[PDB]
């Protein structure tokens, strides 16, 4: 007769990953050529990576002036992607589609301000544990490093990847006000006549970074 | 890692610097062919409904994704929970073209339609941004009809787009956007 | 008066010795889990200084003290020293408590307490308390040994396990056979207990109490 | 291609799953990220 | 065999010693990966439920044995009679993604669903008990949500725990607990 | 055309333990590392075996104290996991889930009074077909033996593995009152000043022992 | 791991039945299983 078959209930069902494939139904077609076509790409964080964005941030200007006074602290907040500042940026505008993350990101920095300008800036980075500084030097006590303005401008650091687990999450909660990844700060030293000049730090997915598990949910 | 930051030149940096060391990331879900492979269901305007992409919510993964970098080709791969014969037309081909069963008329089982759909534009390369709401007639990979459509989703196929847009999300306000996950 | 047996332990500079030694025991592990991961980013470091013994309190094993009593000991736990200041200035690390359980009387006692290191965990079901014989543990009676000790690894349940607000290693002392001062034994037996956290590094740090 | 995990030649023919790319005569994204640089402008000390 | 009891190294004992022989046990099935392999249905509480396991009845097969080894790994194979379409969602992934058809979102057929699971935590390693009722929002293997879930179970695969807890059971009364078999 | 095929009726109509496998729909995953962790292990008659456990007892305690007087018999009961000294016990805390089983197991003993409290028990083994003694001299008649405290205090002697059919079962009934695997039963020969001491017995699984048939049924 | 008697690849893929166990640089049980001497603390007689 005929190969017997288990009609198996369960098996088939329509699933939108289906690793399988459909049915083709018109086939034979030769189409135009993509030879060695502009600017492709195939990894979203080839160009995270490859060609970082500024930061949104209080107001909405980029930049950050110095401040006059012993308030120096110029940055401050939750060290993840929910960072608002960052919730705009490439590397933000898309690890929302994926649940988790490790990996290093980078925080470029840039003076705009004139020659007579000279100025002093600072980068701490705290844990989760303890809430955030907001003097270089109670802060002198994370992971940090100093630089003053010069001929080169731009300088990239690249802040850790510490987590119990080897990964943690993108998304948040009301939960996690005390975040399972820290409270990155920047800081100012001193300056001259280099007081509300133009600070704009960008941000880069560092070597170390990694993507994974996607996840769409309603985002505009 | 310093340098000079007015020549954009690409110039990263990375953990060693300061100390650590760096990790083996393994990006495969990152994969732009792989995370564009998975249907995305738009809403089937009635019956008559044209191939498109900009008709998909700019919001979905396969959407948003799509709608980040400029220029690209690929297949497709639809669904169909419907009424009637879906019989699909190719592009260029007649609004009118689609009806005739010769044409390619699918005939209803249970429940929506499963086929294999190639990229058929007469142009080497399609686009989400035509700078010549106000884009093109010939970007549409065929158009599908039957006699009553309730489920439209496109598996777009083979995907590889090329140059880069923006990519932007959930504004938030406490600079931490809080929405509950999944918890035990 | 036997087969012979002592033993001294060094842990940096402090070397708890003893005479009525019965051994050890090892289990779950013997080794540590690969501390050269991802999440600490090359950015951890060994820090064996504080890697040794301090002295905490158990219960006091009573004649009366019933079937069950088994004194709890959180490890990590208080730590008026080196570890303590160390995961204070520290949120990520991990190290393995070596533990080396006292509990003095003399050799002519009844009874026995059990000693167990289990790691997480919240709270125990006396119809469990019949297997602790499952997790890292000794058996102390006076008419062999004075001394226990078993020495425990790192479970944790990641690589590099954070204190501040957990604790992965708990230890209980369960009398499973009653006191009995007798004829001539001893009057009582203070169950002391010699700690000691091993094979341990750091990663992470925050800003300072200014 | 995306998740086409498939053991067979997914049964229908080369020229009929999809449409042939004819030729002519991250490919560059890639080319233009991996070459950063984690140098100094100086030169590191301790 | 006598020995030193206060050491509690293992120091067993068997037959041959007073007389007898020994034999060759074939104990395949007391095998912890062979024995956890065989899904257990715990109740799919209304529709948006979460792949936990401390949900199952800690008294069944797959349960029991569950809540016996602390650490544990393994991944998933599940069922699910029910109604509409089942959308499952990644682990850390926001409640409210478990929604999008886009999203793993199966389409009903007759009666349950088959489906493969990873596991998919960000720990190398899971507890039914966390030290740190009480126990991590990281410990769901992904969620579901249909539109009416009537049957959950949870065949465990490629199962591995490490380390022990205590097994006990019914307590009887008189020495020996009487309760019908299987006869003629 | 295309290759016939016989729709079977009965063939894959779901089962709690088919041996086939599902469908997988989101596939490429790399998981952390599992390396070298601590105390695994995968079979439960492994720790069975390798960590005894004591026996729950009248009043409850593990222990036994000396009789002072004729009555010697510091233990006995029905040979069987019903046992319930045993129910609860880890190697009892699991044949459970087995409906049968063959092998052998073991009762460790210790002592744990003075050195002044030198003492003898006795360990009778009799089957099915007669009731148990109560006279270590009508049970000198069974399989047994003699040992008396010392130097080195524990002691772990394995029972046989007795039965018509190479198995048996692990569950119970009124109808087997007279047990198809017999009556162990410890007794006390003669003491010192040795009279309230503790003699605790522990249980693991010897090498013969073996278990099968997987049974699951409601268990708290 | 269970119950897979399949004589097949089980179709779908290797890297998409299980999720990977990336590596990193009874397995113990076992091993303080298989060591309990049933020796003598004395000398066999008879």
């Amino acid at each position: 007769g005929i190969f017997p078959v288990a009609c198996s209930d369960g098996y088939g069902g329509l699933v939108t990953t289906d690793p399988k494939t459909a049915d083709p139904a018109y086939g034979k077609v030769f189409n135009p050529p993509r030879n060695m076509l502009p600017g492709r790409f195939t990894n979203f964080l080839d160009v995270a990576e490859a060609c970082p964005t500024f930061l949104h941030f209080e107001g909405d200007v980029p930049y950050v002036t110095t401040k006059t006074d012993s308030d120096r602290v110029l940055a401050q907040f939750d060290l993840s992607l929910a960072a608002k500042h960052m919730s705009n940026t490439f590397l933000a505008g898309l690890a929302q589609y994926y649940t988790q993350y490790s990996g290093t990101i980078n925080l470029h920095f840039m003076f705009t301000g004139p020659t007579d300008a000279k100025a002093r800036y600072m980068i701490a980075y705290a844990p989760p544990g303890m809430e955030p500084p907001k003097t270089p030097e109670a802060a002198a006590h994370c992971i940090h490093a100093e630089w003053d303005t010069g001929l080169n401008s731009k300088f990239t650091f690249s802040i850790p990847y510490l987590s119990a687990a080897d990964y943690a999450y993108t998304a948040s909660d009301t939960a996690e006000t005390t975040n399972v990844q820290g409270w990155v700060c920047l800081f100012q030293i001193t300056h001259g006549k280099a007081d509300g000049d133009a600070l704009v730090v960008l941000a880069s997915a560092g070597k170390d970074f990694e993507l994974r598990l996607p996840v769409d949910a309603r985002t505009q | 890692t310093t340098s000079a930051g007015e020549s954009a030149d690409p110039v990263t940096a990375t953990v060693e610097n300061y100390g650590g060391e760096t990790q083996v990331q393994r990006r495969q879900h990152t994969d732009v062919s792989f995370i564009l492979d998975r249907f995305v269901k738009v809403t089937p305007k009635d019956q008559i409904n044209v191939l498109d992409l900009m008709q998909t919510p700019a919001h979905t993964l396969v959407g948003a994704l799509l709608r980040t970098a400029t220029y690209y080709f690929a297949d497709l791969e639809v669904a169909v929970k419907h009424e009637g014969n879906l019989t699909w037309v190719p592009n260029g081909a007649p609004e009118a073209a689609l009806d005739n069963t010769t044409n390619p008329t699918a005939y209803h089982k249970a429940p929506l339609t499963r086929l294999a759909l190639p990229y058929t534009a007469p142009h080497r390369v399609l686009a989400t941004v035509y700078n010549g709401r106000a884009l093109p007639t010939s970007f549409n990979y065929g158009a599908i009809k039957a006699t009553r459509v309730t489920e439209l989703l496109y598996r777009m196929k083979r995907a590889e787009t090329y140059c880069p847009r923006p990519l932007l999300a959930i504004h938030p306000d406490q600079a931490r956007h809080k929405q509950k996950i999944v918890a035990p | 008066l036997l087969e012979d047996r002592i033993l001294t332990t060094r842990n940096g500079h402090t070397t708890s010795t003893t005479q009525s030694s019965v051994g050890v025991t090892y289990g779950y592990a013997t080794a540590e889990d690969f501390v050269s991961g991802p999440n600490t980013s090359g950015l951890e470091t060994r820090v064996a200084q504080a890697e040794r013994f301090f002295k905490t309190h158990l219960f006091d094993w009573v004649t009366s003290d019933p079937f069950g009593r088994c004194h709890l000991l959180e490890l990590p736990t208080d730590h008026k020293g080196v570890y303590g200041y160390l995961t204070d200035s520290y949120a990520y690390m991990r190290n393995g408590w070596d533990v080396e359980v006292t509990a003095v009387g003399n050799q002519f006692n009844g009874g026995c307490l059990l000693v167990a290191m289990v790691p997480e965990l919240c709270s125990i079901q006396k119809r469990e308390l019949y297997q602790l014989t499952l997790f890292p543990h000794q058996f102390i009676n006076p008419r062999t040994n004075m001394t226990a000790h078993i020495t425990v690894p790192f479970v944790g349940v990641n690589r590099y396990d954070q204190y501040k607000v957990h604790k992965p290693w708990t230890l209980v002392v369960m009398v499973v056979a009653p006191l009995t001062v007798n004829s001539e034994g001893a009057p009582q037996i203070k169950v002391y207990a010699n700690i000691a956290p091993t094979n341990v590094h750091v990663a992470g740090e925050f800003p300072s109490k200014e | 291609s995306g998740n086409t995990g498939s053991i067979i030649n997914n049964y229908y023919m080369q020229q009929y799953q999809n449409s042939m790319d004819t030729q002519l005569g991250n490919d560059w994204f890639s080319k233009l990220a991996s070459s950063a640089f984690s140098g100094l402008f100086g030169a590191l000390l301790a």
